[PDB]
């Protein structure tokens, strides 16, 4: 089954129908303010209206911004793009800091586009060529149509084609008991392989068998196709579709990463336009989420400014634990959240708090209920205290190496023997930090 | 007599973690020795990995140098064994010419998780014997023979051209996947290696197959989630699996491995087992870097991270910032600390004893003694250099066991950090720069 | 271009001049060696 | 097609090379070859 | 109006040169021991991919089971350098949709009895909706890529 | 004659049976201590039992450093790899520094490889290929010295085609490799006409048929760079080999543990044996802190040569530290895992021994007088100083016609090539004029 992760737990916001927030739900606890302050940001971003709009969830390490940007994410649903990010993703070596922000910024625009599938394909049974009775004057005869007999697991039918498809035929080199297929919106035929039927006319065959099909000759479904701006951008950067030198060798060669021009995001958003127009493609405009913003260049952070500025962009979240740190690629220069002062006051900043003991014990509940763990009433509050003494994300995590040493002490829960037996063996920051001090000449 | 490539390293007697079934870490056993508050953490976090339930687990290893940081991380890497990933890494290996930092990490993440996967096949394998055809669609057969038997098949049009365009000989040793229909020559048969006598630029001679000729079976593979991700970087990206032309996988392939990876979990098709990542000498790693750790950790398929660190309240490199371990704050709350603790006089003859047993030596007590003394007198990586440059001098002095006049000669012939420090000092400026 | 004063440096260079193989003459040239194989004929073809 | 001998139901993968019997496995190879 | 066209002297390389001092000719011996002893040996490769002595156990090459790639072709795409380069990237764009097809309107049960992957199926790359078999496939789709 | 280089007379240690050093032996004089050291680690490279065990000679410029560990490769001779780099060589712009130290710990490990070169030359007689129209070639050689057929495969008989050979060209084949040159045509048809485009070459004098045994020495990343690029194969014949540069790359461990799986094969076969090497950093200091931390994977892993490294810096700044102060330019934690064999200045009475082993080296005939006083200015300055004026002092004697030095040439040298320490009183007075 399947493995746990340090935000399993976090399904929702848990907010009232009036917008506030519950005590404790959807496996979220207290930060009710920043809980409240999410609801309006969901209500932001479902309503479709804004763009750039930027939040800043500050707050300690161990807090909840990450987990509260995440249930962002699960109160929006699958259906709208969250597209999560670190700050240190901007330092790539195959292409500038401030273009690595602005894929980001086109992947968090999802297009949602449906069209049409329809085929034929099948067993081929035969190829008949349907002369007309009289040819046409100086001809020794013609063709009006070929047959072609199709079959699949449900059923058999002939289909009537244009006498073109002959060559195509050929190219193809279609034989009957071939399986091939035919997209009903462009009349190109295509060979999958000799049908299964046939695999055991031989002993040995240089092909591979495929498996008859099955539903009927001529199948059709519509199917709604997500994209983000930023797989248009590419797919047009980088084109597929191979057969000439240029692309061969473009594909040959290595598939590095190019700063893509300003020229191009306009031209797809001179296209997508059309096609939201015309009602062929929905557009869900999404969340651009970066952790650890402090990690940001000054120049990063000052080409921000044109990006959250630019009425194409998506809603974003940012979070950051620093306090007054220096600004990344600035010897002297200190601003709050380590965030430049002129973007600090571009971004609504969200405050996330530290924990009350008797949130940590309802928290520790949570995370031991959804990593499976059952523990005593004792053995908890002593986990609790743990907590107090040190950190959420130290208190949180002794649970699972308690339940292995527990299980290997032939027991099927934790008991209070088993937490100060793994705080004996697993240090935190803050007691290891002493540690280090008393033996400071030694490391 | 012959020496395999793999020999006697810094690390070669740990053959595992020595623990009793209760996780109890026994004083001596599995080639470790000491270390017991560590080496029953070392138990509890190898017991989670054998797990695999969570994800984005750390441990950091901490403590002085020479205290067994990384032979507890190597002595781990095999009780855990193979069949289960681990990628070990210096921190330094991470700062690549043509891939980012985090590039780099998340493919060292991604190295140590592994997709099993059953797959069905069926292989013909063994020596040609001859080809037939008839001549006009051609219609054939050909000879199989294996250690066992020697058999004949019918063969398909499409099959005489493929064995005619690659051009297979009588005495070739071939295999075939008969669903895929594909040919591969493996070799001549050692039986035919002489009816040529100059024999072409690429040509191999292979022992003829044995057991059944066209054997049908399942077989499990394991393959590392990192090849999932380069296959699909490029129409022929299988290739950076071995070039190491990897550059900055498209985060939209990683994602859509995920989520095909995950269905298959569903479906039962694969079964993903958690490895471990070590980080060796993690202090040396960016604060760019560990702040990308802040968020690889929360995956729903990373490894088990473990890192080793000999560092004291010390800069964060990239940084004027100081904390614990060169590491920062944000991620050691994230981690989980095991502290290592200096050795007894003790332990340190157990272990000094436990490299003569792997190097293969014998020496006096009084060898012993002296040497336990210097590898407390000085670090204990320093004695366990002495005892094999005592081994050499003893062979050439035409001993056998080696005695303390043998340590003692060694000893003034090969200093460590202090002595050498100190006769520095009385040139002093004869060397360059302080 | 390199000179060179042997009968088997002629030999390489020429063929080199020549393109090298026409297998790797038709793959840049044509875009495969089936693809100059079909462009012969494709000359007769309707739609090619 | 099936393997020629008289109690395997399995189809035929080869024929011997030596008694030109369709078979389809070592089993019904010896099994074959040590009745003809 | 036309360039200036302009043609050196031929760079003149000795015939003693030619005959003795080129290290792919003078050191050929050697250089066979580096394509023998490697692991893309077709001989190597099944040793590897099949013959095993654990249930578990790591094996390099297990990809080759994913991609369609036989042992010999990896072999050759290895140590013939860029012609089976090239041509097995176009029987690849060739491949590629016939694959989609299935891919894309097979779904009954699994590969075989709801268990084990088959051949191909570590291709992923033609999922994606902008990939050039299910954009030429889909005629609004391919007119957003131009 | 091989060229007089800086080193060109140290041929050995020069040590007893009982590894204790001769006061002046094989090319060295003095220096002992270090010697009877390298004596030890010339008996350990010899056992093969280790890996990654290093050594580190410290000491001041013009003491030895360099020269006692090209003694050690000497002691050893051509069939163990010395592979020698410097610390700056790690700076590649085409892959990352803690590559290029890799690359360097896998080209000290040698394979060893025997077989028997078999050549066969000399006009051709006869070209005669034998399904049906193609089987294997017959083939006619003839030399002043007999004649022969073989029985080439139709591989061979491919390159005899590309080579565009004929009845009547003079061939070298050779059988283990198919190495097939046409050497122009015999001269028994420069005739033929009178004038034709092909070299014409008399019919070899020598046998038909040699065979040597011969002795491949290839190190194991030889292995790894032909194999983790795609190879050639493109024997130039082929234009596709024009595009693509053939950059150096990240060869990834994910390959190297298959070529150490492939060497284990062939070597348990015994087809190859191995001669784990040694790798010779000069300049260590000149690593950058994240090389000296790849070190401490490096040093430990259970493959590794074994590593000498020579440093001549004090307690100065670790190179990339940018504040950090540490013994010969090395981080503690490596100068703790590494033997430290000190290194000594010489006396003046060392120096006169030195510069006559020179002299008599460098073909110099020197009168007691003149040796006497480059023993003096050594002195005064350094031995390297002393040294250098040789080779100008032999030229200045040869053009004033004595085929000695004498105290005259020696002391107008003197005065003509200024030492390290003389120019920087000259810096000190004309100071604002540079
Ligand atoms: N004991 C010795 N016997 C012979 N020659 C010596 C001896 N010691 C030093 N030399 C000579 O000193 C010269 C300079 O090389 P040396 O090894 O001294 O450089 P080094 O200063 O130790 O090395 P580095 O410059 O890398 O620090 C060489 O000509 C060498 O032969
Ligand atoms: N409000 C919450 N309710 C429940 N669990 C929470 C809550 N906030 C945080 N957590 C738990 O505490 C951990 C630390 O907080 P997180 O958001 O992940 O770190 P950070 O605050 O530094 O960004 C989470 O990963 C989760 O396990
Ligand atoms: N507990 C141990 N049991 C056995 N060998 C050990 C133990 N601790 C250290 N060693 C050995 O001592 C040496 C130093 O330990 P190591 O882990 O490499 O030090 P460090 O943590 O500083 O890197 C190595 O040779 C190692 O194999
Ligand atoms: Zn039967």
């Amino acid at each position: 089954t399947q493995r746990i992760a340090s935000h399993s737990h976090v399904k929702g916001l848990g907010l009232d129908e009036s917008g506030l927030a519950k005590q404790a739900a959807s496996g979220l606890v207290g930060q009710e303010n920043a809980r409240e302050a999410c609801g309006v940001i969901v209500e932001l971003i479902k309503s479709k209206k804004m763009a750039g709009r930027a939040v800043l969830l500050a707050g300690p390490p161990g807090t909840g911004k990450t987990a509260l940007a995440l249930a962002i994410a699960q109160e929006l649903g699958s259906k709208v793009p969250f597209c999560p990010m670190v700050g240190s993703e901007v330092y790539s070596t195959e292409i500038k800091k401030t273009e690595v922000l602005m894929e980001n910024f086109r992947r968090a625009i999802g297009l949602r586009i449906k069209e049409t599938k329809e085929v034929y394909e099948g067993e081929v049974t035969e190829l008949t060529p349907c002369e007309t009775e009289n040819p046409m004057g100086g001809y020794g005869k013609t063709i009006s149509h070929v047959i072609i007999g199709l079959k699949t697991a449900k059923g058999t039918k002939q289909l009537k084609l244009d006498p073109s498809i002959f060559e195509s035929l050929q190219k193809e080199r279609v034989e009957a008991g071939d399986v091939i297929y035919i997209e009903a919106n462009s009349g190109a035929v295509k060979r999958q392989g000799r049908c299964d039927t046939y695999a055991t006319e031989f002993d040995l065959e240089a092909e591979e068998y495929v498996p008859l099909p099955k539903g009927d000759v001529h199948k059709k479904k519509e199917i709604i196709q997500d994209v983000t701006l930023h797989d248009l951008d590419v797919a047009n950067a980088r084109p597929q579709g191979g057969q000439d030198i240029l692309s061969m060798m473009g594909q040959l060669m290595k598939p590095k990463k190019t700063e893509i021009t300003d020229k191009l995001r306009g031209e797809i958003n001179k296209v997508v336009n059309k096609y939201i127009d015309q009602g062929i493609a929905e557009l869900v405009p999404g969340v651009l989420f970066v952790d650890e913003v402090h990690m940001l260049d000054i120049e990063c952070f000052t080409y921000l400014h044109r990006a959250l500025e630019s009425s194409i962009a998506p809603i974003v979240i940012f979070a950051s634990n620093r306090g007054n740190c220096v600004i990344r690629g600035t010897e002297d220069i200190t601003s709050p959240h380590g965030i430049p002062l002129d973007l600090l006051d571009r971004v609504m900043i969200i405050r996330t708090m530290l924990y009350t003991p008797q949130e940590m014990k309802q928290i520790i509940k949570i995370r031991a209920q959804t990593e499976g763990i059952n523990i005593s009433e004792e053995a908890l509050n002593h986990l609790g205290e743990i907590g107090t003494k040190t950190t959420l994300r130290y208190s949180v995590q002794l649970l699972t190496p308690a339940n292995l040493l527990a299980k290997i002490n032939g027991k099927d829960s934790i008991e209070k023997e088993h937490v100060e037996e793994i705080s004996e063996l697993f240090y935190d920051a803050k007691s290891s930090a002493k540690i280090l001090a008393d033996q400071q000449d030694k490391y | 007599d012959v020496t395999r490539i793999e020999r006697i390293g810094a690390h070669s007697h740990i053959r595992g973690l020595g623990l009793d079934d209760a996780l109890e870490p026994r004083q001596a056993s599995q080639g470790m020795v000491g270390q017991l508050a560590a080496r029953r953490a070392a138990g509890v976090v190898l017991e989670m990995i054998r797990e695999g339930k969570i994800a984005g687990r750390a441990v950091l290893i901490a403590g002085q140098p020479g205290t067994g940081k990384t032979a507890i991380a190597m002595g781990m890497a095999q009780a855990l064994g193979p069949d289960t990933p681990f990628t070990a890494i210096a921190g330094s290996e991470i700062f690549s010419l043509e891939m980012s930092k985090t590039e780099a990490l998340t493919q060292a993440f991604r190295r140590s998780i592994g997709v099993r996967i059953k797959e069905e096949t069926e292989i013909i394998e063994g020596e040609v014997v001859e080809i037939q055809i008839d001549r006009p669609s051609k219609v054939g057969k050909l000879t199989l023979k294996t250690t066992e038997m020697e058999t004949i098949y019918d063969l398909g049009t499409k099959m005489i051209e493929s064995l005619t365009k690659d051009k297979v000989q009588a005495g070739d040793v071939i295999t075939i996947d008969k669903a895929t229909g594909k040919i591969s020559k493996l070799g001549r048969s050692f039986t035919r290696a002489r009816d040529y006598d100059a024999m072409g630029s690429q040509t191999k001679f292979v022992q003829c197959p044995d057991g059944e000729l066209q054997k049908r079976k399942e077989v499990v593979h394991t393959v590392s989630l990192h090849e999932i991700d380069v296959i699909n970087s490029r129409t022929q990206g299988f290739l950076a699996l071995f070039s190491g032309d990897t550059g900055e996988i498209k985060s939209e392939v990683r994602e859509q491995i995920n989520a095909k990876v995950a269905e298959w979990r569903e479906e039962g098709k694969a079964e993903i087992i958690p490895g471990v990542l070590f980080i060796d000498e993690v202090h040396m790693l960016d604060i760019e870097s560990f702040s990308f750790l802040n968020r690889a950790l929360e995956s729903d398929m990373a490894p088990v991270l473990i890192m080793a660190t000999n560092r004291g309240i010390t800069r964060i490199r990239g940084t004027s910032y100081q904390s614990p371990h060169g590491i920062p704050i944000d991620l050691l709350d994230r981690l989980l600390i095991v502290s290592t603790t200096p050795y007894s006089e003790k332990d340190t003859k157990q272990i000094l004893r436990i490299r003569c047993e792997e190097e293969d030596v014998e020496m006096s007590e009084d060898a012993y003694t002296v040497l336990t003394r210097i590898g407390l007198e000085t670090s204990l990586r320093y004695a366990i250099q002495l005892i094999t440059a005592a081994s050499l001098v003893c062979r050439k002095r035409k001993g056998t066991e080696v005695q303390v006049d043998d340590i003692k000669r060694v000893y003034s012939l090969f200093l460590d950090e202090s002595r050498s420090t100190q006769y520095m000092k009385e040139y002093q400026d004869a060397f360059l720069f302080n | 271009d390199s000179y060179c004063n042997d009968r088997s440096a002629e030999y390489e260079r020429r063929v080199l001049k020549e393109g090298g193989s026409l297998a790797a003459k038709q793959c840049l040239l044509n875009g495969a060696p089936e693809l100059a194989a079909d462009w012969l004929n494709r000359r007769s073809q309707f739609f090619p | 097609p099936r393997c020629s001998v008289p109690g395997c139901p399995h189809p035929r993968r080869y024929a011997c090379s030596r008694t030109g019997q369709a078979l389809c496995s070592l089993q019904c190879y010896r099994i074959n070859l040590q009745m003809r | 109006w036309s360039p200036f066209h302009i043609s050196l002297k031929p760079y003149h390389i000795s015939k003693f040169i030619y005959r003795h001092g080129q290290i792919r000719v003078f050191n050929h011996s050697r250089d066979r021991w580096l394509r023998v002893l490697s692991p893309f040996a077709p001989d190597y490769i099944q040793r590897s991919l099949f013959h095993r002595k654990g249930i578990n156990e790591e094996s390099c090459f297990s990809f080759l089971r994913f991609i369609d790639i036989s042992p010999a072709e990896m072999a050759n795409l290895m140590l013939q350098g860029l012609l089976a380069r090239w041509l097995a990237l176009f029987l690849s764009l060739k491949a590629s949709y016939r694959l989609h097809q299935l891919r894309s309107w097979g779904a009954p049960e699994g590969e075989s009895h709801q268990r084990y992957l088959r051949n191909k199926d570590f291709l992923l790359g033609v999922n994606f909706p902008l990939s050039f078999p299910n954009l030429c496939s889909c005629p609004l789709l391919k007119s957003l890529v131009f």
